[PDB]
Parts: C-alpha cells; sequence; structure tokens
C-alpha cells in the first residue's frame, strides 16, 4: 500500500519559480529522504537533487549548482522544489523518488525502489 | 568439559559488523553436536573439513567470530568474496579452512518503532587485509581539498546504521552470522570431540 | 567524476532468445548498482538491486551478476510485453551518474 503522487507543473514562464511538489502515501515518512529525476524530453534522465535524512545534506548537480532550492516539509510529509531560474533545457519531466540505502540513516529498502507517476515541465515564452 | 557455544550463541550483546569480538577456546571439547542438529540455521557452510566429520580434527586454537548484517548480504562473509563488506570491515582469506553459520533473527533485534543501534562501516581509504579489525572514527577525507575534522561536501563519517524494521522482507533484515575457525599449531592440539 | 556506458545501445532479439547486456563503468564502484524498466511514458520501477539479487515482486527470468567495475545483466525468456528501454546506474560515489539507456527491440 507504497505510492508517491506528484504535482506542481506545466506551462512555465522564463524568470518563475513554480513549486514542484510530491508527497507520500504512508510510511515512516520522517526516516527517508528522497531524490529528483531529470528526464529529458527524449535524451534520458539524469537528476534533479538530493534531500537527506533530517533535511541536513543538500546536494545538487554540479551542472546546475545554486540554482535549484530544493526542501521538505516533514509535518505535511512531503517535498517541494523551486526553480530560481530557467533555460531551454529544462524542458523535461521531473520524477521523485524515495531511498533507504546510503542516502538516509538506516538502510532499509533497496536504492529506487518506488517511484511513480511524473510532472511536465516544459519551459517557454 | 563440554565448553559452551552459548557464550558467543545466546548472549544478548553483539558487537555490529566492526568490533566483532574474537573469542578463542581452549583445552575443552567443542562436540559441534548442537551445531549440526539445529534446524534453525539459515546457513551453515563449511570449507575444507567435511560437517560430519569436525569431531574427529583435533585442532589446537579455535576462534568464534561473532556479528550481524544485512540479512541479503550473509552471501558476502565467504572466501573470496568481494563487496561492501569483505572489501572494507571484515575480510576472510581465500584459503580458509573454518566454518560459517547465519541465523534469521527478526524477534530479537528489529524494533517495532524501529532500531538504530548497530553500526556499520561503509567508507575507507584502503582495501582491507584478512582478519584484522578497525575499530575508527576519523571523519573520510576525499583527498584533494581534505578540509579538517568537520562534516562537508567531500568530508562524510564512514559509519551508518541499519535502521531495521519488522516489515523490511527477507533481505534488509537482521541476520546473526557467527564464523568458526580452525588454527593448527606446533603446540599440541587439545580441541575436538567425544 | 562517474562515468557510465552501455557497450550495445541496441538490441533486437527474438522472443525465445537469452538476452545478456552489460554496463561498464570508470574507476571503482564495488557492488552498488541497479537496472530500470523504462518503459514509454510510465516508472522505471525495478528488476536488480545490488546487481546480484532479484527485488520481490519481478518476474523470476531475470538475474544479474558482476561487480569490481563490470556488470551483466542477463533475461531469460523475453516476452513481447519486455520491450522497454533498460538503463544500468550506480550509487556509491555522492557524484551518482546514471546510465546512458539501451533501446530493445523485436527482430
Ligand atoms: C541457546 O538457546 C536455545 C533456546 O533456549 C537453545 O536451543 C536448544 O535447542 C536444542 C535442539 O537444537 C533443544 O534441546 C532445546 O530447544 C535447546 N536446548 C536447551 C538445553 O535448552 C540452544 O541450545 C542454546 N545455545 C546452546 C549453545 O546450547
Amino acid at each position: 500500500e507504497v505510492q508517491l503522487v506528484e504535482s506542481g507543473g506545466g506551462v512555465v514562464q522564463p524568470g518563475t519559480s513554480p513549486r514542484l511538489s510530491c508527497a507520500a502515501s504512508g510510511f515512516t515518512f520522517s526516516n527517508s529522504g528522497m531524490h529528483w529525476v531529470r528526464q529529458a524530453p527524449g535524451k534520458g534522465l539524469e537528476w534533479v537533487a538530493v534531500i537527506w535524512y533530517d533535511g541536513s545534506k543538500k546536494y545538487y548537480v554540479d551542472s546546475v549548482k545554486g540554482r535549484f532550492t530544493i526542501s521538505r516539509d516533514n509535518s505535511k510529509n512531503t517535498l517541494y522544489l523551486q526553480m530560481n531560474s530557467l533555460r531551454a533545457e529544462d524542458t523535461a519531466v521531473y520524477y521523485c523518488a524515495r531511498d533507504g540505502t546510503v542516502a538516509v540513516r538506516g538502510v532499509m529498502n533497496p536504492f529506487f525502489d518506488y517511484w511513480g507517476q511524473g510532472t511536465l515541465v516544459t519551459v517557454s515564452s | 568439559n563440554l565448553c559452551p557455544f552459548g557464550e558467543v550463541f545466546n548472549a544478548t550483546r553483539f558487537a555490529s559488523v566492526y568490533a566483532w569480538n574474537r573469542k578463542r577456546i581452549s583445552n575443552c571439547v567443542a562436540d559441534y553436536s548442537v551445531l549440526y542438529n539445529s534446524a534453525s540455521f539459515s546457513t551453515f557452510k563449511c570449507y575444507g573439513v567435511s560437517p560430519t566429520k569436525l569431531n574427529d580434527l583435533c585442532f589446537t586454537n579455535v576462534y568464534a567470530d561473532s556479528f550481524v548484517i544485512r540479512g541479503d548480504e550473509v552471501r558476502q562473509i565467504a572466501p573470496g568474496q568481494t563487496g561492501k563488506i569483505a572489501d572494507y570491515n571484515y575480510k576472510l582469506p581465500d584459503d580458509f579452512t573454518g566454518c560459517v553459520i547465519a541465523w534469521n533473527s527478526n524477534n530479537l533485534d528489529s524494533k517495532v518503532g524501529g532500531n538504530y543501534n548497530y553500526l556499520y562501516r561503509l567508507f575507507r581509504k584502503s582495501n582491507l587485509k584478512p582478519f584484522e579489525r578497525d575499530i575508527s572514527t576519523e571523519i573520510y577525507q576525499a583527498g584533494s581539498t581534505p578540509c579538517n575534522g568537520v562534516e562537508g561536501f567531500n568530508c562524510y563519517f564512514p559509519l551508518q546504521s541499519y535502521g531495521f524494521q519488522p516489515t523490511n522482507g527477507v533481505g534488509y533484515q537482521p541476520y546473526r552470522v557467527v564464523v568458526l575457525s580452525f588454527e593448527l599449531l606446533h603446540a599440541p592440539a587439545t580441541v575436538c570431540g567425544p | 567524476d562517474i562515468q557510465l556506458t552501455q557497450s550495445p545501445s541496441s538490441l533486437s532479439a527474438s522472443v525465445g532468445d537469452r538476452v545478456t547486456i552489460t554496463c561498464q563503468a570508470s574507476q571503482d564502484i564495488s557492488n552498488y548498482l541497479n537496472w530500470y524498466q523504462q518503459i514509454p511514458g510510465k516508472a522505471p520501477k525495478l528488476l536488480i538491486y545490488d546487481a546480484s539479487n532479484l527485488e520481490t515482486g519481478v518476474p523470476s527470468r531475470f538475474s544479474g551478476s558482476g561487480s569490481g567495475t563490470d556488470f551483466t545483466f542477463t533475461i531469460s525468456s523475453l516476452q513481447p510485453e519486455d520491450i522497454a528501454t533498460y538503463y544500468c546506474q550506480q550509487y556509491d560515489n555522492l557524484p551518482y551518474t546514471f546510465g546512458q539507456g539501451t533501446k530493445l527491440e523485436i527482430k
């Protein structure tokens, strides 16, 4: 009975910072960080960023280091991502996936076990 | 005499993966009986001496290492097997001459609210040599930009907690591993059965 | 700095054929790798974690092995259902690059 729901995307104009938010169905959410991956329109998928166990470590992709800000609301058991700025390469589909090994205090589940759904964030003016 | 194996089997405490106790036994007869008869042993793997003939060999030194590890990765405790355990925290010699026993123990370590007590080594500079203890706490140092004794982009604490829960699954849940090692020396042999 | 490279990058095997795909990584990666099932517009889910064991739920036909700097992923009897893209990813070093991608086709 585990699933994950994403939202907060669509037509996004350059210079805006939409809230990309995804939440979990049910588990010990506070004890498992997660990661965000990006799926190029037709090329492949690399990453977005990382969120650690107790919101401590905040690692990002070197190619886009210092731009994105990714945070977690533990009380709401949700994860938010904002967009400081945009280019023409941010026309991908964002997935957010849970973790549980070499990512969180306590190895519970195999790395990247569930994922779930996707959000389309094509940017144009 | 019948030296007991309960001191290393039924003790309620277990060094996680790296502080593993090294208890040596001498001047006794193991009898290797309960080791074989018990049907609760998840894995019972011996190399060299056959399981039935242990009682017929009179060695001089017997070591009983004990610890716990991720259930799925129990296979990594075997001669000439590389991974994230044998390569960093507890390696066995290629020409091993002992036995390895693994139990599935969920009711005794997997608390309902979760257990984070047991530690686990993940990061190290150089590979690990057979039969050595690596109790350590120095923070990992990636090299270039070696920071200092602080946590940063390149610098990490080389320890982790398993984080056991009752309903993780067959893998990722406690197992109890005990390794029996036999050594023969010019000193008189003492340890063997009836 | 980790760089991944899947040698075939494109396959077209028969329905009853055994496909042995491979994944290669630079430097050392030890025993942290996974394979994925990317159907167009669907969650990639998971088949093999640690490149040695299949997650509870995937059909038992698939299997994986390898270590060090090289890994292999074997499909025994692929049904027409198994026509998705397959990706190999490591997750050991803080930069965890994601595999290129291998399109699977039918002869
Ligand atoms: C540790 O405790 C267990 C359970 O108390 C012991 O289990 C023994 O199992 C044998 C058969 O394998 C049975 O006679 C009994 O169930 C137990 N024996 C006794 C004397 O209670 C286990 O033997 C203990 N460890 C050792 C080394 O004896």
